[PDB]
C-alpha cells in the first residue's frame, strides 16, 4: 500500500541547517510529483516547495535560496535541504504525492516536526501517577523541544486515554496523560506509561505502582 | 498569488446541521482546479473534495468543460460529531499554489459534566525537590470551565497550568488537565489540597480534595 515516511527533523539553532527526507512505498516513486507543505504550530497549510517527476523545482518566495528540494528515485526517496534557518521556520513539514500536475495532494507523510530555536534539548522527567473505574497518570514534565510520544502499555490500552497538549514554560514543555481502566484491571495487571522523547534519544517506561 | 480567504473561520453547529463553508479567491480560480482537505488535531491532511467536468456517453475526451469564479464552497448536509476537524481549501489555478486559512469545524452537543481525579506528588518527583498536584477534567461539554485551587482551604492560582484536549471526535466532549506545581519545601506547608470545578453543569462546584498527612 502506499505510503509517505519523513525523517530528520528536530531542534537547530537560528541559521543552522537540517535535511529532511521522505520515504515512499507502494507506488512508483519516479511517476509522480512530489511537494513539501508545512505547518507552523497553530497555524494554517503553506506550500514550500515541489519536484516534478522530469526534476524541475519550485519553491515559495520566502524559502528561495535558502532550501533545496531534490529526489533520489532509485532509492524512492524525496528530501528536503534546509539552510540559513529562521525562527519563522519551525512548523511540521509534510511529504506529499500529487496527482497529475502535483497539485492535488492525495497522499501525505505523518509529518515531522523541525523547530528552530537556541533553546538547548532536555530530556523528559516522567513521574508516575497514581490515586468500577480506576484513573491513572502519566506526568512528563521539563522537555525541549517538542515532540514527546505518550502511550499507555506499548499502546494495548489505547480507548479511554487523554494525552493534553504540552504546555510550554521557561523554554521547558510539561504534558500529562491519562488512562481510565476498570477497577479490577489495575493494580491488578501492570499499567505502564511509555514515553519516548526522541530528539534527546531518550525513552523511559514508568510502571503505575500503588502508594504505600 | 491568488490568496483564498475562507469564512467563516471557525463555527460550532449541532449534530444534523447542514454546515457551509466557503472559500474565496481575490481572483478567478478554474473548478478544477480548488480543492478541499480535512485535518484532524495533530494528524496530517487528507485530501476531501475536488470538481471536475464528466463527458456523457459516447463523448470524445477531447471535449472538457469548467467553471470560473471567486466563490466555492463545502457542504455538510447533515454535520455529524465525527466531522470534528479543521478544513482547508487550496487553489492550483496560479503559480505558487495557495491554500486558505483554515475552518474550524466544531459540534454542539449534549451539556455533560467533568470527571474529577486529583493525584498527589509522586516519590519520585518529591524525592527530586519539586511537587506537583495533577487534576484531571476530562469528558465534559461545554468547553468553558473554571478550576480553582484551595490549599488549607485558602485559594491558590500561584503556579497552576492549564490545558485543553480538542474535540472527542466520537462523544464531542472536552478534557482539561490543571497542574499546581510547588517545591517540595512549600508543598510540605499545607496539608489538604483541592481543585474546585465550576461548570454550566450546577452552581455547586465539583471538588476533589487530599490531606498530605493521611
Amino acid at each position: 500500500e502506499v505510503q509517505l515516511v519523513e525523517s530528520g527533523g528536530g531542534l537547530v539553532q537560528p541559521g543552522g541547517s537540517l535535511r529532511l527526507s521522505c520515504a515512499a512505498s507502494g507506488f512508483t516513486f519516479s511517476r509522480y510529483t512530489m511537494s513539501w507543505v508545512r505547518q507552523a504550530p497553530g497555524k494554517g497549510l503553506e506550500w514550500v516547495a515541489t519536484i516534478s517527476g522530469g526534476g524541475h523545482t519550485y519553491y515559495l518566495d520566502s524559502v528561495k535560496g535558502r532550501f533545496t528540494i531534490s529526489r533520489d528515485n532509485s532509492k524512492n526517496t524525496l528530501y528536503l535541504q534546509m539552510n540559513s534557518l529562521r525562527a519563522e521556520d519551525t512548523a511540521v513539514y509534510y511529504c506529499t504525492r500529487g496527482f497529475g500536475d502535483g497539485g492535488y495532494f492525495d497522499v501525505w507523510g505523518q509529518g515531522t516536526l523541525v523547530t528552530v530555536s537556541s533553546a538547548k534539548t532536555t530530556p523528559p522527567s516522567v513521574y508516575p501517577l497514581a490515586p468500577s473505574m480506576v484513573t491513572l497518570g502519566c506526568l512528563v514534565k521539563g522537555y525541549f523541544p517538542e515532540p514527546v510520544t505518550v502511550t499507555w502499555n506499548s499502546g494495548s490500552l489505547s480507548s479511554g486515554v487523554h494525552t493534553f497538549p504540552a504546555v510550554l514554560q521557561s523554554d521547558l514543555y510539561t504534558l500529562s496523560s491519562s488512562v481510565t481502566v476498570p477497577s479490577s484491571t489495575w493494580p491488578s495487571e501492570t499499567v505502564t506509561c511509555n514515553v519516548a522523547h526522541p530528539a534527546s534519544s531518550t525513552k523511559v517506561d514508568k510502571k503505575i505502582v500503588p502508594r504505600d | 498569488q491568488i490568496q483564498l480567504t475562507q469564512s467563516p473561520s471557525s463555527l460550532s453547529a449541532s449534530v444534523g446541521d447542514r454546515v457551509t463553508i466557503t472559500c474565496s479567491a481575490s481572483s478567478s480560480v478554474n473548478s478544477s482546479a480548488l480543492f478541499w482537505y480535512q485535518q484532524k488535531p495533530g494528524k496530517a491532511p487528507k485530501p476531501w473534495i475536488y470538481l471536475t467536468s464528466n463527458l456523457a456517453s459516447g463523448v470524445p475526451s477531447r471535449f472538457s468543460g469548467s467553471g470560473s469564479g471567486t466563490d466555492y464552497t463545502l457542504t455538510i448536509s447533515s454535520l455529524q460529531p465525527e466531522d470534528f476537524a479543521t478544513y482547508y481549501c487550496q487553489q492550483i489555478s496560479g503559480n505558487p499554489w495557495t491554500f486558505g486559512q483554515g475552518t474550524k469545524v466544531e459540534i454542539k452537543r449534549a451539556d455533560a459534566a467533568p470527571t474529577v481525579s486529583i493525584f498527589p506528588p509522586s516519590s519520585e518527583q518529591l524525592t527530586s525537590g519539586g511537587a506537583s498536584v495533577v487534576c484531571f477534567l476530562n469528558n465534559f461539554y461545554p468547553k468553558d470551565i473554571n478550576v480553582k485551587w484551595k490549599i488549607d482551604g485558602s485559594e491558590r492560582q500561584n503556579g497552576v497550568l492549564n490545558s485543553w484536549t480538542d474535540q472527542d471526535s466520537k462523544d464531542s466532549t472536552y478534557s482539561m488537565s490543571s497542574t499546581l506545581t510547588l517545591t517540595k519545601d512549600e508543598y510540605e506547608r499545607h496539608n489538604s489540597y483541592t481543585c474546585e470545578a465550576t461548570h454550566k453543569t450546577s452552581t455547586s462546584p465539583i471538588v476533589k480534595s487530599f490531606n498530605r498527612n493521611e
